[PDB]
């Protein structure tokens, strides 16, 4: 009925029961929120219940143009025909842009500070305040767009509004294509599974099924264990830029003033590059900004993250670890010592194998994530698998792949292949040191460092018409 | 669906021909395992008190989180390899793919 403060397991609630002696609740009547998952098919008793995907499944960028044809223009600057971005009207980045502002019932952002009363940004994806280093990332792309737009016009003035948009979204899905395929997951796979997972691009499958599977949805949340206590917050000399440089996350989460009123994206973008990520290991899996304290600053009560990841899976009905690693082909752990042997920790298996009965319950997030990482790769078998099998399909199953004939010419895909993320930072932002590639590798300064001048810029000329 | 085209859909509709809505917007996840629920078809495992899962007690996802996912903050392991822009652009790559709708 109301999940946000009742603790009654009536639909659409799953509340999460408090377990007894517990470090952060000691009222056992209260209990951490949920709210069901969406069915494909409300009330039907026929059809196993799934659950829907609101975004393309494809890497078209759609975080920034949106999933749905009245927010794709609801974001759109319609008051020209340079076909850019709509922007904020009422607030600048020392005169870059800001992502426009959202019109909210139940604003979240407001409830971080009443006094500054800065709602949430508009981006094609509602998620794009949870966290301002993620408005950072969001307001980059949405810049990088109307900067391409604007290059474009002057290269073609004969060209329309609707022409601009299209060219420089083409550009944009295609910078987010490069930059995860080439620099992302290798970084997240290793070189074994890039291999084995991901080989070789030959040309568009129509008998590739693009759809993103519901186990991925619960699987990516790998990321979840890569997470820093802080917002690291790096002055144009690196260092740490006061007051606030590092920030707790429970105090970070939602608070959009802190984009606008307390530095833009700029200090966001350099603590991002300089800050190295959180190290998943078996005894040190997640943070407890995550755990104890997460969404704490706009609700009755903080959330615990890597638990809602759990029952969100039993939500979504996952099959547990021995099912997917068997969907993998990887041996299936069948007691203690045999999971000691697959996870290389006898201690965690022990632990796990006290909750969870036999690793065959083992929820898909918990048992991912408890696996020893790949060689130079930042998870371990199973979700390589599952990461990887999902990443094959949105490549070979996009019909408007860059690599793909027709999409781009010979000539624009030799351009497109210079792009980078650092040199994305170069055009849009106030930063002239940056990461040297590979900017997910890259984590100290200035020892990874380089200048803006060193990096080559993306060459539109092929682009002309 | 058009016999020609020059760019993307905003929904994802028509990039697979010859099954529409395919990567299209506001469809059903695909399933690579059937799932598994406490009646089979609906009721997640949790649900009803008593109710095991492959002979086991269902394990509360908060206890597993106090038991395996705990740590003292202050005992955090940086990367070496590894900068919070890699965990930064995986959020935004994955905002890219997908959102399960709630109420
Ligand atoms: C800013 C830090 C992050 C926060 C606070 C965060 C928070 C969340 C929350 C609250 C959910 C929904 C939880 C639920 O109720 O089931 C979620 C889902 C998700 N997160 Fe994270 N997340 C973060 C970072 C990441 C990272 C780094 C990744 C992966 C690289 C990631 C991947 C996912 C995925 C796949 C989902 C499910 C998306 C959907 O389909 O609705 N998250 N995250
Ligand atoms: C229309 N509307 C309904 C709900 C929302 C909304 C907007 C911002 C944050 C959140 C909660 O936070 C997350 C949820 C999720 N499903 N995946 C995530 N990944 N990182 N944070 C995530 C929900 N908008
Ligand atoms: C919503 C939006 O982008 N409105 C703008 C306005 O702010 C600006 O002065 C001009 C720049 O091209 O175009 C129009
Ligand atoms: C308009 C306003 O209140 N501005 C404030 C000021 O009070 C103070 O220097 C600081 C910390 O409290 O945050 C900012
Ligand atoms: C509790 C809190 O977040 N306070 C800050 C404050 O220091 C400053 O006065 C203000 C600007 O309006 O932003 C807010
Ligand atoms: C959707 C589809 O065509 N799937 C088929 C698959 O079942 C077969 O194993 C394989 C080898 O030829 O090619 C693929
Ligand atoms: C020529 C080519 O690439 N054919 C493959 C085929 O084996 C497979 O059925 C399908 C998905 O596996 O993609 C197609
Ligand atoms: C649903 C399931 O378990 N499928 C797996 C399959 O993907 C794999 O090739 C093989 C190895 O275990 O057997 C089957
Ligand atoms: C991070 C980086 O490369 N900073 C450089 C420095 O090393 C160099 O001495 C100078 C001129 O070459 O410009 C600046
Ligand atoms: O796709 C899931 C995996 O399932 C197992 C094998 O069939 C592999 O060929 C594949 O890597
Ligand atoms: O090993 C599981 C399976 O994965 C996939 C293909 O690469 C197969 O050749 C392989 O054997
Ligand atoms: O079910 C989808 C996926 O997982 C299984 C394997 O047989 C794969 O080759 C396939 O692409
Ligand atoms: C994307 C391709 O489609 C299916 C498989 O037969 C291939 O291994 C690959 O996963
Ligand atoms: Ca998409
Ligand atoms: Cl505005």
């Amino acid at each position: 009925v109301n999940c946000e403060t009742s603790c009654v397991q009536q639909p659409p609630c799953f509340p999460l029961k408090i377990p007894p002696n517990d470090p952060r609740i000691k009222n056992q009547a209260d209990c951490i929120p949920f709210f069901r998952s969406c069915p494909a098919c409300p009330g039907s008793n026929i059809t196993i219940r799934n659950q829907i995907n609101a975004l393309t499944s494809f890497v078209d960028a759609s975080m920034v143009y949106g999933s749905e044809e009245p927010l794709a223009r609801n974001l759109r600057n319609m008051s020209n025909q340079l076909g850019l971005l709509a922007v904020n009207q009422r607030f600048q980045d020392n005169g870059r842009a800001l992502l426009p502002f959202d019109n909210l019932h139940d604003d979240p952002c407001l409830l971080t500070n009443r006094s500054a009363r800065i709602p949430c940004f508009l981006a094609g994806d509602t998620r794009s305040s949870e966290m301002p280093e993620l408005t950072s990332m969001h307001t980059l792309l949405l810049r990088e767009h109307n900067r391409l737009a604007t290059e474009l016009k002057s290269l073609n003035p004969r060209w329309d509004g609707e022409r601009l948009y299209q060219e420089a979204r083409k550009i944009v899905g295609a910078m987010v294509q490069i930059i995860t395929y080439r620099d992302y997951l290798p970084l997240v796979l290793g070189p074994t599974a890039m291999r084995k997972y991901l080989p070789t691009y030959r040309s568009y499958n129509d008998s590739v099924d693009p759809r993103i599977a519901n186990v991925f949805t619960n699987a990516f949340r790998y990321g979840h264990t890569l997470i820093q206590p802080f917002m690291f917050r790096l002055d144009n000399r690196y260092q740490p830029m006061e007051p606030n440089p590092r920030v707790p996350l429970s105090r970070v989460f939602f608070a959009s003033w802190r984009v606008v009123l307390e530095g833009g994206i700029d200090p966001i973008l350099r603590g991002l590059m300089a800050t190295p990520a959180k190290l998943n290991r078996q005894n040190q899996i997640a943070v407890d900004e995550i755990r104890e304290r997460l969404f704490e600053q706009v609700m009755r009560i903080g959330l615990d993250l890597p638990a809602l990841n759990m029952q969100r899976s039993r939500d979504h009905g996952l099959p547990g670890y021995n099912a997917w690693r068997r969907f993998c082909g990887l041996p299936q752990p069948e007691t203690v010592g045999q999971l000691g042997t697959v996870l290389r920790n006898l201690k965690l298996a022990r632990k796990l194998m006290e909750q969870y009965g036999t690793p065959n319950n083992i929820d898909i997030w918990m048992g991912g994530v408890s696996e020893p990482l790949k060689r130079k790769g930042r998870v371990g078998p199973l979700l390589a698998c599952i990461i990887g099998t999902q990443f094959r399909k949105l490549r070979d199953g996009d019909r408007f792949w860059w690599e793909n004939e027709g999409v781009f010419s010979m000539q624009q895909r030799q351009a497109l292949a210079q792009i980078s993320l650092p040199r994305i930072i170069c055009d849009n932002t106030g930063i002239t040191t940056v990461s040297k590639n590979n900017i997910f590798m890259s984590n100290s300064y200035p020892r990874d460092f380089v200048n803006c001048s060193t990096l080559p810029a993306l060459n539109l000329a092929s682009w002309r018409e | 669906c058009p016999e020609q085209d020059k760019y993307r859909t905003i929904t994802g509709m028509c990039n697979n021909r010859r099954s529409p809505t395919l990567g299209a917007s506001n469809r059903a996840f695909v399933r690579w395992l059937p799932a598994e629920y406490e009646d089979g078809f609906s009721l997640p495992y949790g649900w009803t008190p008593g109710v095991k899962r492959n002979g086991f007690p269902v394990a509360l996802a908060r206890a597993v989180s106090n038991e395996i996912v705990r740590f003292p903050t202050d005992q955090l392991t940086p990367d070496q390899e590894r900068s919070l822009m890699f965990m930064q652009w995986g959020q935004l790559l994955d905002h890219d793919l997908d959102f399960t709708p709630e109420p």
